[PDB]
Parts: structure tokens; sequence; C-alpha cells
């Protein structure tokens, strides 16, 4: 009536890396000193 | 070495916690927004953004510069009288 199956082996798409991806935290807003228009003025 | 205080903003928890209404650009903050449209305005220009060496920038301090050394010669023989 019916046909024969074989169990053929299951095909492996490629999975996940699951790891743990880190980042590096931004900088530190590195606090700039005025201008200062006397030692700004030499050109 | 000098021990410095590195800038530091915890929380409130309280009621004055939401009240300033304060508009001030700080410096940094016109720091940030010329370095953002400076680095946009190189990015529809040269295509990459990675910011090494801008030569927009230097053109228009290029125009800028001829037009101070304008001034300055002018005023220079302006005071020739």
């Amino acid at each position: 009536s019916r046909l024969i199956f074989e169990h053929q082996r299951r095909l492996t798409p490629p999975t996940t890396r699951k790891g743990t991806i880190t980042i590096e935290p931004p900088p530190q807003l590195p606090r700039v000193v005025p201008p200062s228009l006397l030692r700004r003025v030499l050109p | 070495d000098r021990r410095s205080f590195s800038s530091r903003t915890p929380v409130n928890e309280n009621p004055d916690g939401v009240q300033y209404r304060r508009g001030f650009v700080t410096r940094h903050q016109v720091s940030g927004w010329r370095f953002v449209m400076r680095r946009i305005a190189s990015g529809v220009a040269l295509h990459d953004t990675r910011m090494l060496v801008d030569p927009l920038r230097t053109q228009s301090r290029a125009v800028l510069t001829g037009a101070l050394i304008l001034v300055t010669g002018l005023v220079g023989c302006f005071i020739f009288s």
C-alpha cells in the first residue's frame, strides 16, 4: 500500500555562536581648559 | 598625585529632582555639534567616515584665512594714512 522511508541523517544549518559579545564603555568626558586668547592669538 | 575629582552625578529620589528648565549650550555641546556635522558632511563627499584627514574643513579655513589676511592688510594700510 505504502512505500518505505529510511532514517537518513538530518542536515545541519549553521547554528549560532551563542556567546557573549562584549563592548567597551566609552571615554569619560575629558576636562577641557579655557581656550585663553593670550596663548591662542599667535597667527 | 594632585588627587583630582572626576565629574560625577548620582540620582535625586525626592521633590527637587526634576525642576530646572535651564537651556544653556555648554562648551562641550557646541564642540560635539561641530564634530558631528563635520563627520556627516564628510560622509556624503568622501564616502568614508573614519575621519583621519578632513580636507573640507581645510578648504573652508583656507578661505577664512584669506579673508582675515585681507582685513589685516586693509587696516595696516589704513594706518598708512
